[PDB]
């Protein structure tokens, strides 16, 4: 509904200056979070964040670490809501990509170089990451050198490729509407002098699909375009309403030719779950 | 404040004239500075613009290849170029900067050049 | 391409008269109208910067009134010396004149 | 050893200097030569009748009092040399809850050219108004104005200018549309001038024209009442002795369309005057009322 | 040039503790406002958002120069620096000034002390709404704000003729109301520390029907 | 606890004690308890919630800390402190499950070879809980456990302390929601085998009415939990009343 | 839902410090709210409270008054959202006791 996605990392950088070089100690020196207010820090940034934050409990969440040759290495515990614009036309049988972009603000590329540190071990810990919906497919590092007015920035990219899951849908909206429609079907079995019996099931199946339908799109944004399950709830509603009205034909036509009444009946009967059932197949093989 | 044009050239068909625009009371690093044409009891039309601090010159659609703006910051010029011309461009070139809404505040004087033989 | 449309083609006026001249752009122009006079045998000069600011230096009988798309520029109290041509060009995007009215004395 | 030098030009530009003095404070008027990169048009929120708008807000005057003379050209310095010289204090007449990014460091930059010309650019997220006049819901285009002028600098103190032709100093970046219900279609820029019982301001204009995608409003409104509708003219082709189902479809029918019209007025604000798609429900509901009252009179 | 040494002057041997006349007499300080918008008046929490443009002009005897230059127009660079009174809204809920890009404030130090210092504010103003007649309900719900910790015996509040002028009232979040006029007050109050001087500015609402005439009528 | 974002929140008194002989100081008092603001000028180690979302540090109305400094140079060293912190649940026996929601703090930056971390008192008595201190609605708080071990990040290799707490869902609310009115449904669905079977519209409405009940139920009840790929025990108590309702309308359909 | 409630309140404190205490003036001086960050004030909070602030809107609402015997008079203006639990075994007809406790 935002299409955004947070994320909580630690985000860690090294680079050489030369005018924070000793020697004469030989250990690798661990001075406290507050130092890093006196050296110098690249200026990164991520393009597509929305509210991000340092974690401040017990202490600003940062890691200064000098090296007796110059190397600085400068970690921080961030948690990054970025922006992940998806394309729903599949949902919920969709496969998202979005990013996270980190590029230098104030210094062009002839001033700062950015590269991954390990360039395939840069990027740790996403084989454990356990999602409740999605599921990680794949990940990717980038590094590209983006143009704008002012000049050209480095820039690196984490890209992800999260596979929703698909039990939840069909636990909560797929198997109703397919009982739904099973039980409108019922209707053919009812001799068609029952007036009422007929009727209620058609209406109040009728209702239910659109009711079901009404709902269920209140948990998405307002999508221009017609999703997948969209695509399945007109269907559904489609034969429920094509059920609704081969009860009215039958009943139009009872009192002048009860033959044709019945016979309509047992064609219902055979080729309603038929056709349901091929529509549900070229679904379930265009989708999947 | 007080912009300096070249004067009057008599060029023959098929050859290239230089035209000179010398900016006397400011700096063209702050500024555009256009270049316009005017044939005789005609509208003004735009030739091109160039900014002095980059270099980033635009030209009227009509006008591209046949000119060229180059500046000088070193004496605070802007040259102007026409590498083919005909015997139609007989017209008055004024050289101005832009004002203060992208008006152009202050106009040259105008090189009225003349192609013949 | 901005074309701007400028009425009349040529008008003739005694002295002391209010005189209006037109200038209709072709798209979007918000206030980035200019009205230059130029008199004959001279460089055009700024009369009216943007819509409706006079320049400095510019009588106050000269005055601008702008819109989106239709500009006009009046003149009060003419005088004997308001005999010239009168440009209005945009600058909203790259600048396009119009094709400037002949003013004269009758 | 560039450093002991740069540290020299820096510490020679900064001595002497008086940030609460703007450029030219006697004889001249400060130009400030704005521009604007749209890296994201953010939702447009239809309910508080706000927008979002994640921009790169550049600036650029000239400073006389910092030209400097060394082996750069252009001093590329870090965004905290900024809050030591004077910078202009452009505000967003109607933006509500503007953002300015901190992370990891503040998201700023600052160029000083050798000859005092200054660049400052921010990047800021805003969240400004956008009135809306929702009579053609949700066939509607509306044109959200963002407007920025300057706070307590008057006309004759500091003028606000685009840097390039108006009509390319608003750019907008191709795949910057988290626009999920409208459609960009275009700016429009403009600088004008206010009064105020202060003085006279230059306010700079920029309105980005909109237009409603209609699909997700015909698929959740204008598909169930039509159905509802057919549903109820069936009830026209049962025989007359069926009384019960006639009864059921009407009463049916009309439950459908006032829960459909209680369910469409939810999404849109609570607004004193009716939309076009209150019309069309209102339609709807007559002739639904209409089916029930003939089949009362047969 | 000159305007540095002004400034310095006036800043060498300043005490930003000390109200002006802190022993003599109180400080009288005229109250402006300029109303943007009157936002959306949400009935559930018996609230509403107002955005304003506060005012507030007092002599300062110590700011006092003498040149050339009439007045110096300044901007949020040098209000921690000189005494500032200490407004607060008394039935606000939740208050914020505005601090893109620079904080917005002015200040603006006349030749023979006065001070104006300007800022924007937008104030989720409270007010109980007696929700009968509803929906055919009026209100007329306050603005009120005081100094915080000087009695009536240091600060003064009053306010000008021409004091709060409403914006064009036509691009208002006012959905369901419509404004229809306003008033000024000055009353005192009692508190456990002292006797306050309390302005309030009333904004009188009337409930437009429609929503709630096709929503449920 | 939070069932939809897996996460709880809990308040503690985070108290840490260390030893700096750079603060060793001779005089009339024994223990110098000093305010919140010295504690900004010494040393100070920078633990935190390794499993943390967005923890906050109360400073109302001064900042909520204290430090006491002993004159030998033991530091006392205590903050008051809400953390927002992760606890991965498994929901297949809801809702009769059982959780351990951890809390897991270490260093920042410092390694085991710089700062180790110690429980105070026995580790059994160390992590305390107030007897009033108890805002779960839902679940019921079992005890805590505490450990410590070594756990190794791309820096280095650190001292991670650990404490669960075991919680036990209370499955008083989800009766009455969700268990009742199945079987009320399923009871209702079961009546109309008792009808005449002349009242075909009776029974048919019957049977209709207790399926489109059972969908709205099915649908309420899984709104509660967030949205997991497999089903729980709930849901299988209602697929089977699901099942027994529509058997129910086939069997009428039968007969 | 939440189990808390939420109260605006002029909390205010009164203590003696016997080193700002003058004589040569008759009057209570009213400082500036900026000089209670170089004064001591206690360490007072709220043990039930989940978020508070102190108002900052023209300024941080604070006052700091010193009297000439020493007595120091330091009020702030907070907005505690205070959790209290509630006992809904007979909603709605329930009594509920919400508190709000202050400590060192
Ligand atoms: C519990 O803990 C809480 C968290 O620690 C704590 O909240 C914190 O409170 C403190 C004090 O109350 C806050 O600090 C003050 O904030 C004031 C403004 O706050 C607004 O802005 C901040 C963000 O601040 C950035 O933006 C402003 C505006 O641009 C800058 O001025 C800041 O420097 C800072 O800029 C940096 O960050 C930017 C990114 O955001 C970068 O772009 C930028 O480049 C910089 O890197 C917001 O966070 C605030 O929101 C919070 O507060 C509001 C209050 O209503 C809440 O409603 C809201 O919910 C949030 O909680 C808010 O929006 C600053 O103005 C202030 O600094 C001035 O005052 C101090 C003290 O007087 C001076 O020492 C200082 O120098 C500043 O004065 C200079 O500037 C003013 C400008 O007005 C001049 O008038 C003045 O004369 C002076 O100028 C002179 O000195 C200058 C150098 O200093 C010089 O340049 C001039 O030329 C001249 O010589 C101070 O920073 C802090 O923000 C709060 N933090 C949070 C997270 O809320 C809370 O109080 C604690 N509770 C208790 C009970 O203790
Ligand atoms: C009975 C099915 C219920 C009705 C189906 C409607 C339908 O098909 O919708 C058409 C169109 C709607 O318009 P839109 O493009 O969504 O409007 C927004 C747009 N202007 C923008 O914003 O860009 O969408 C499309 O055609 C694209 C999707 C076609 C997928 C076909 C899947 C078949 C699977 C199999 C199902 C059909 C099998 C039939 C077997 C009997
Ligand atoms: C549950 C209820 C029923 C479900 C099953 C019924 C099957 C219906 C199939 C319709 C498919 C849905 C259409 C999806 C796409 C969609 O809504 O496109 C919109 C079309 O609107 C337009 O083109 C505007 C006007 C047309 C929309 C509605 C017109 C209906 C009138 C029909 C009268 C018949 C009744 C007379 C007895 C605009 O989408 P976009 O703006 O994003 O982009 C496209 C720009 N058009
Ligand atoms: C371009 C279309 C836009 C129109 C907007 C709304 C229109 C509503 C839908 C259409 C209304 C009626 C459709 C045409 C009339 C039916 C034709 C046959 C009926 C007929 O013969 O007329 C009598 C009326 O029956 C009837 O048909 C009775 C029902 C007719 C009106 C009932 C009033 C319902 C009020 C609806 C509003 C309520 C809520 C709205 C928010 C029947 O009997 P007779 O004996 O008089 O015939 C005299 C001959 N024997
Ligand atoms: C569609 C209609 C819906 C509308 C209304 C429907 C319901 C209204 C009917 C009114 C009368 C119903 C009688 C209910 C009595 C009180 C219910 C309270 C249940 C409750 O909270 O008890 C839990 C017991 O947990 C447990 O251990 C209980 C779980 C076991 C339940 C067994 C279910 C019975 C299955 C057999 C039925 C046979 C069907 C016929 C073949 C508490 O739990 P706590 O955690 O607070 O701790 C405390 C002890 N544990
Ligand atoms: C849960 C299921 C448990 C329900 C208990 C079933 C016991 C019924 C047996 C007692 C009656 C004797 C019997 O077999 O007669 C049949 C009764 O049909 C019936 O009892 C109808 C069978 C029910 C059809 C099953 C419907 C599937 C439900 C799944 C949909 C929803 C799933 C949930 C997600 C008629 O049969 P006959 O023609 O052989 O007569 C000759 C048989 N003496
Ligand atoms: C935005 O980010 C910047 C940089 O990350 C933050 O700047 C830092 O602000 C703190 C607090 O104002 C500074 O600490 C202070 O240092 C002075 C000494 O100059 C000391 O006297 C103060 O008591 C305080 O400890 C810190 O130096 C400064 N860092 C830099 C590089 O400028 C800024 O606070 C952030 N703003 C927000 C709203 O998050
Ligand atoms: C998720 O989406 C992102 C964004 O579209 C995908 O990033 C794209 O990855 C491909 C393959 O790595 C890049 O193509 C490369 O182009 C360079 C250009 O020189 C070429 O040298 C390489 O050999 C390769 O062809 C593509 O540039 C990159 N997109 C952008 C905007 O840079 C990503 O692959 C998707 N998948 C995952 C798992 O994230
Ligand atoms: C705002 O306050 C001013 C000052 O109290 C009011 O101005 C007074 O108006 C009354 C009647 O209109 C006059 O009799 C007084 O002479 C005015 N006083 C001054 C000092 O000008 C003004 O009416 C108030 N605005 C309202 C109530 O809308
Ligand atoms: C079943 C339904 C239609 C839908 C509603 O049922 S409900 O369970 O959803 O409220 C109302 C309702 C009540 C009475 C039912 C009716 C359907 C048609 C019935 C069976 C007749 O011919 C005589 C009695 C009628
Ligand atoms: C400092 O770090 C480097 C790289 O991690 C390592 O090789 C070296 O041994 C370290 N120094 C000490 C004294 O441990
Ligand atoms: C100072 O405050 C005390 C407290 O009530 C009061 O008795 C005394 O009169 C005040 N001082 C003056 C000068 O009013």
């Amino acid at each position: 509904v935002n299409m955004d996605y947070t994320l909580t990392m630690y985000f860690q950088q090294a680079w050489r200056d030369k005018r924070l070089s000793y020697n004469v100690i030989p250990l690798n020196l661990t001075l406290d979070n507050r130092v890093a207010d006196q050296l110098w820090v690249p200026d990164t940034y991520f393009l597509n964040d929305k509210k991000s934050f340092v974690h401040g409990v017990t202490v600003k969440n940062r890691m200064i670490r000098l090296h007796p040759d110059g190397t600085v290495l400068y970690g921080l515990r961030i948690t990054t809501t970025a922006a992940c614009m998806m394309d729903l036309r599949r949902y919920p049988l969709d496969e998202q990509n979005c990013t996270l972009e980190i590029e230098s603000y104030g210094y062009t590329t002839d001033d700062i170089e950015f590269y991954w540190r390990g360039d395939d071990n840069a990027v740790t810990g996403v084989t454990k990451i356990e999602l409740p919906q999605f599921s990680i497919v794949d990940y990717k590092l980038i590094t590209k050198k983006v143009v704008f007015s002012t000049g050209s920035y480095p820039r690196l990219s984490l890209s992800f490729k999260l596979k929703r899951n698909i039990g939840y849908f069909i636990l909560q909206t797929y198997m109703p509407s397919i009982l739904i429609t099973i039980l409108s079907w019922v209707s053919f079995w009812i001799n068609y002098d029952a007036s009422a019996a007929r009727v209620a099931l058609g209406i109040t199946t009728v209702l239910t699909m659109t009711t079901i339908n009404t709902h269920l799109r209140e948990t998405l944004p307002k999508i221009p375009y017609v999703k997948a399950i969209d695509m399945y709830l007109m269907g559904c509603f489609v034969f429920v309403f094509m059920a609704l009205l081969e009860y009215a034909l039958v009943n139009y036509i009872f009192f002048s030719q009860p033959a044709r009444a019945a016979a309509i009946d047992r064609w219902s009967r055979i080729f309603f779950p038929v056709v349901f059932s091929f529509f549900n197949i070229v679904y379930w093989l265009y989708y999947v | 404040v007080q912009l300096q044009q070249s004067g009057a050239e008599l060029v023959k068909p098929g050859a290239s004239v230089k035209l000179s625009c010398t900016a006397s009371g400011f700096n063209i690093k702050d500024t555009y500075m256009y270049w316009v044409k005017q044939r005789p009891e005609q509208g003004l039309e735009w030739i091109g613009r160039i900014d002095p601090a980059n270099g980033d010159t635009k030209y009227d659609p009509k006008f591209q290849g046949k000119a060229t703006i180059t500046t000088d910051t070193f004496s605070n010029t802007a040259y102007l170029q026409l590498s083919s011309l005909t015997s139609e461009d007989t017209a008055v070139y004024y050289c101005a900067r832009k004002g203060l809404r992208w008006a152009m505040d202050y106009w040259g004087q105008g090189t009225s050049v003349t192609v013949s033989t | 391409n901005i074309v701007m449309t400028q009425s009349p083609k040529s008008m003739s006026m005694s002295v002391g008269e209010r005189v209006t001249l037109s200038c209709k752009a072709s798209e979007y122009v918000g206030t980035y109208v200019s009205w230059y006079q130029q008199k004959p045998e001279q460089s055009p000069k700024l009369l009216i910067y943007g819509a409706s600011n006079r320049y400095t230096g510019v009588p106050d009988r000269f005055t601008g009134s702008g819109s989106a798309t239709d500009f006009t520029l009046t003149i009060g109290s003419v005088q004997a010396e308001d005999l010239a041509d009168y440009h209005c060009g945009q600058s909203y995007s790259y600048p396009t004149f119009g094709a400037g009215t002949k003013l004269e004395l009758k | 050893d560039n450093t002991t030098v740069f540290t020299r030009i820096l510490d020679r530009l900064l001595d002497g200097y008086d940030n609460r003095l703007r450029p030219g404070l006697g004889e001249r008027v400060t130009e400030v030569k704005t521009d604007i990169f749209v890296t994201s048009f953010g939702p447009v929120s239809d309910h508080d009748m706000e927008y979002t708008i994640d921009v790169f807000f550049r600036q650029s005057w000239k400073d006389e009092r910092l030209k400097f003379k060394g082996p750069m050209t252009v001093l590329r310095l870090n965004n905290l040399m900024a809050s030591k010289i004077w910078t202009p204090d452009t505000f967003f007449h109607n933006g509500k809850k503007s953002v300015a990014h901190n992370m990891t460091m503040p998201n700023k930059l600052l160029r000083i050219t050798e000859d005092g010309t200054l660049l400052y650019t921010m990047r800021l997220t805003v969240r400004a108004e956008c009135p809306m006049h929702l009579e053609d819901f949700p066939m509607d285009a509306h044109a959200c104005p963002l407007k920025f002028g300057s706070y307590a600098y008057t006309r004759a103190e500091v003028v606000y200018e685009w840097t390039r032709e108006p009509a390319r100093s608003v750019v907008v970046a191709e795949d910057g549309s988290r626009l999920n219900q409208y459609d960009l279609l275009g700016q429009t820029v403009d600088s004008g001038i206010v009064q105020s019982s202060t003085g006279e301001y230059v306010v700079m204009t920029t309105h980005f024209h909109l237009k409603r995608k209609i699909g997700y409003f015909v698929i959740q409104t204008y598909l169930p009442c039509i159905m509802t509708v057919i549903l109820s003219q069936v009830s026209f082709w049962l025989n007359r002795e069926s009384v019960p189902a006639r009864t059921v479809f009407g009463v049916t029918t009309v439950l459908t369309m006032t829960t459909l019209s209680i369910s469409a007025r939810n999404s849109l604000p609570k607004v004193a005057y009716a939309t076009a798609m209150d019309w069309f429900i209102a339609v709807c509901y007559a002739f639904v009322f209409s089916a029930l009252i003939e089949f009362a009179t047969v | 040039g000159d305007v540095t040494v002004i400034l310095n002057n006036l800043l060498e041997g300043y005490d930003n503790k000390l109200r002006p006349d802190i022993g003599v007499k109180p400080t009288l300080i005229h109250t402006d406002m300029y109303v943007n918008s009157i936002g959306p008046v949400n009935a559930i929490n018996m609230e509403y958002t107002i955005d304003i443009f506060f005012a507030q002009t007092w002599y300062d005897r110590r700011l006092k120069f003498n040149s050339t230059i009439k007045v110096l127009r300044l901007n949020s660079n040098m209000v921690g620096k000189i005494w500032i009174p200490d407004t607060f809204f008394r039935n606000s809920k939740k208050a914020d000034a505005h601090w893109i890009t620079t904080p917005n404030r002015m200040l603006r130090i006349w030749n023979d002390g006065r001070v104006l210092y300007t800022l924007r504010l937008t104030i989720d103003a409270e007010c109980q709404l007696q929700l009968h007649n509803f929906p055919m309900d009026e209100h007329s719900c306050p603005l009120e704000f005081s100094s915080y910790g000087y009695p009536r015996e240091e600060i003064v509040y009053q306010w000008k003729r021409s004091s709060v002028e409403v914006g064009d009232t036509r691009s208002w979040r006012l959905y369901q109301f419509s404004f229809v006029g306003l008033r000024n007050t000055t009353e005192v109050v009692k508190t456990t520390s002292g006797d306050y001087v309390v302005m309030s500015v009333y904004f009188d609402l009337s409930r437009r029907m429609g929503y709630f005439t096709i929503q449920t009528y």
